[PDB]
This record gives structure tokens, C-alpha cells and sequence, in this order.
């Protein structure tokens, strides 16, 4: 996160590290959803450009933690993989279309003061709060600046972007799938998700029912902060079909 | 520098 | 869940974190 400022504790329950075993390392953000699933960007798990396509047994989830390098003993939870859903139609070729995935946890976690889930937006309140100008909050233990790591975990808040503007931010073709999120070079300030946020939440806290909802997932942008180029996150809701049938199926 | 994580969750 | 997005040390308390106030304040509808 670039130009964030650490998270008080317990500020977000629902921010889950993905860890990889070997190396023993950060790889993504992620956030839980129930006490057996875990939701992530797909490019986190899947990215063949890179030659990355992890396995289950490849990985770990860590929920409730703050310090990003520190063994958080009695507070952090660490859980394995059951099963990895990518989404059928995510377009790692071209754009990072529908940049979804679903891990299922090998047993449930339980909550406490440190980990709790986000709730999923249902149509109406996604139809409010996904406005230009409202602001969502990303968090993550990713990188300080483009070109450096926190201690802890570093949280943002930053508003969306008209759709124009940000398909005229870029040369990459922008879906109905994706929303955008940063401040304009007038606005004078700043803030980004960065290389190791991804996959983690932008959520947006409801004033109608005051629940905090994930409407987006740190999916992708060209380098971290850059004046004239935003964030760009994947549309929770418009894949939320999706997310319903793996969760009903299995 | 990751904090070793108990042998455990490797296992 | 029935309880998700309420967070055990601020909603579930009424205590508020320190930029809640900055999203609320944009929601200007
Ligand atoms: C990713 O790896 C799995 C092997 O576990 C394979 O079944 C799948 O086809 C691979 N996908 C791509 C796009 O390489
Ligand atoms: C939203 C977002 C912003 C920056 C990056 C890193 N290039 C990834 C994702
Ligand atoms: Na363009
Ligand atoms: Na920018």
C-alpha cells in the first residue's frame, strides 16, 4: 500500500495473508468470507505469463494478523487448502477479466476478536455505495512504493473513479467487470494498492446498515501511485452468481 | 525475513 | 454470516476507527 498508514487493531478481520510454504513468503492479500472460505484475486493463484499455477498444497492462509513477517502466536490462525475455484472465464490472456478465485479452508477457522468475515454486497447496496467519488478502503502488506514493506498491516482509503476516466487512464481494455479507484493528479492526495496487495479487499462501509461489504478485490495497475493511473479491482457483485454456485455446489 | 512458522502447518 | 461486516472491536463495541468518518463523509447520497 503506497501513502497508507498502519491498521489499528482488529480494524479489518477479514484480511487474510496468502503464504507461500517454499519459499516461506507473502504472495497475496485475500479476505474470508465464512469460516470455510476464503475469497482472492485468480491472478494470485493462476498467472501463466509467469509460469505461476499453485496447487493446494503449495499454500497457506494466515487470518488475524497484523505484523506481516512476525508469527503472531495465540492470535493468528494458520489453515490449508481444501480446494482452489478459480473462475471458468477469468482472461488471464488479455486483461485480468473476472480476476476471481475461491479457497476453501480444510477445516473452519474460528472467530475472535482478530477474525471475523466480510460481508458480500447484494445488488441494491452495490447499486448505492458503487458510485463515483465514494470511497472504499484496501489494505494489504504489500509494498511502500513502486521502486519499502511495513511492519504492519498499511490500509487506504480512496475514492471511485467515473468510468471514463478510467478507461482513458489506459491502453488495456476495461470491463464491466472491473471499477477503478485513486485520486485525480488535481486532487492533491495520494494512495495505491501496491505489488503484494493484491488479491486483498476494497471494501466500503454501508450507511444504511453500518456492515462493511466487499465490493472490490485488489486486482491490478500499471506500476503503484503513478499520477494519471488508478487502481483497478475486480466488480464483486457482477461475479457474485458465480461465487453463489461454488459455494452452493461444494 | 518471515518469522519461522511452527512445523506444524507444514506437515 | 448473519453477523458478517461487524467488527468485534469497533461495531460490536460502537467504537468507531479513526478514518470510518472519511468514507461516510463521501457517501453523499
Ligand atoms: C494449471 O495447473 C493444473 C495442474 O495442477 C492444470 O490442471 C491446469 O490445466 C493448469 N492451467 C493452466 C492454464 O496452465
Ligand atoms: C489495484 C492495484 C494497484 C497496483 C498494483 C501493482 N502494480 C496492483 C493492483
Ligand atoms: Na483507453
Ligand atoms: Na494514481
Amino acid at each position: 500500500i503506497v501513502e497508507g498508514s498502519d491498521a489499528e487493531i482488529g480494524m479489518s478481520p477479514w484480511q487474510v495473508m496468502l503464504f507461500r510454504k517454499s519459499p516461506q513468503e507473502l504472495l497475496c492479500g485475500a479476505s474470508l468470507i465464512s469460516d470455510r472460505w476464503v475469497l482472492t484475486a485468480a491472478h494470485c493463484l493462476l498467472y501463466p505469463p509467469w509460469d505461476k499455477n499453485f496447487t493446494e498444497n503449495d499454500l497457506l492462509v494466515r487470518i488475524g494478523k497484523h505484523s506481516r513477517t512476525r508469527y503472531e502466536r495465540n492470535i493468528e490462525k494458520i489453515s490449508m487448502l481444501e480446494k482452489i475455484y478459480i473462475h471458468p472465464r477469468y482472461n488471464w490472456r488479455e486483461n485480468l477479466d473476472r480476476d476471481i478465485a475461491l479457497m476453501k479452508l480444510k477445516k473452519p477457522v474460528a472467530f475472535s476478536d482478530y477474525i471475523h468475515p466480510v460481508c458480500l454486497p447484494d445488488r441494491e447496496t452495490a447499486a448505492s455505495l458503487l458510485q463515483a467519488g465514494y470511497k472504499g478502503r484496501v489494505t494489504g502488506w504489500g509494498n511502500l512504493k513502486e521502486t519499502g514493506q511495513p511492519s504492519v498491516l498499511q490500509v487506504v482509503n480512496l475514492p471511485i473513479v467515473e468510468r471514463p476516466v478510467c478507461k482513458d487512464s489506459t491502453r488495456i481494455r476495461i470491463t464491466d467487470n472491473m471499477f477503478c479507484a485513486g485520486y485525480k493528479p488535481d486532487e492533491g492526495k495520494r494512495g495505491d494498492a501496491c505489488e503484494g496487495d493484491s488479491g486483498g479487499p476494497f471494501v466500503m462501509k454501508s450507511p444504511f446498515n453500518n456492515r462493511w461489504y466487499q465490493m472490490g478485490i485488489v486486482s491490478w495497475g500499471e506500476g503503484c501511485d503513478r499520477d494519471g493511473k488508478y487502481g483497478f479491482y475486480t466488480h464483486v457483485f457482477r461475479l457474485k452468481k458465480w461465487i453463489q454456485k461454488v459455494i452452493d455446489q461444494f | 525475513d518471515f518469522e519461522e512458522i511452527p512445523e506444524e502447518y507444514l506437515q | 454470516e448473519a453477523d458478517c461486516g461487524l467488527r468485534p472491536l469497533f461495531e460490536k463495541k460502537s467504537l468507531e476507527d479513526k478514518t470510518e468518518r472519511e468514507l461516510l463523509e463521501s457517501y453523499i447520497d
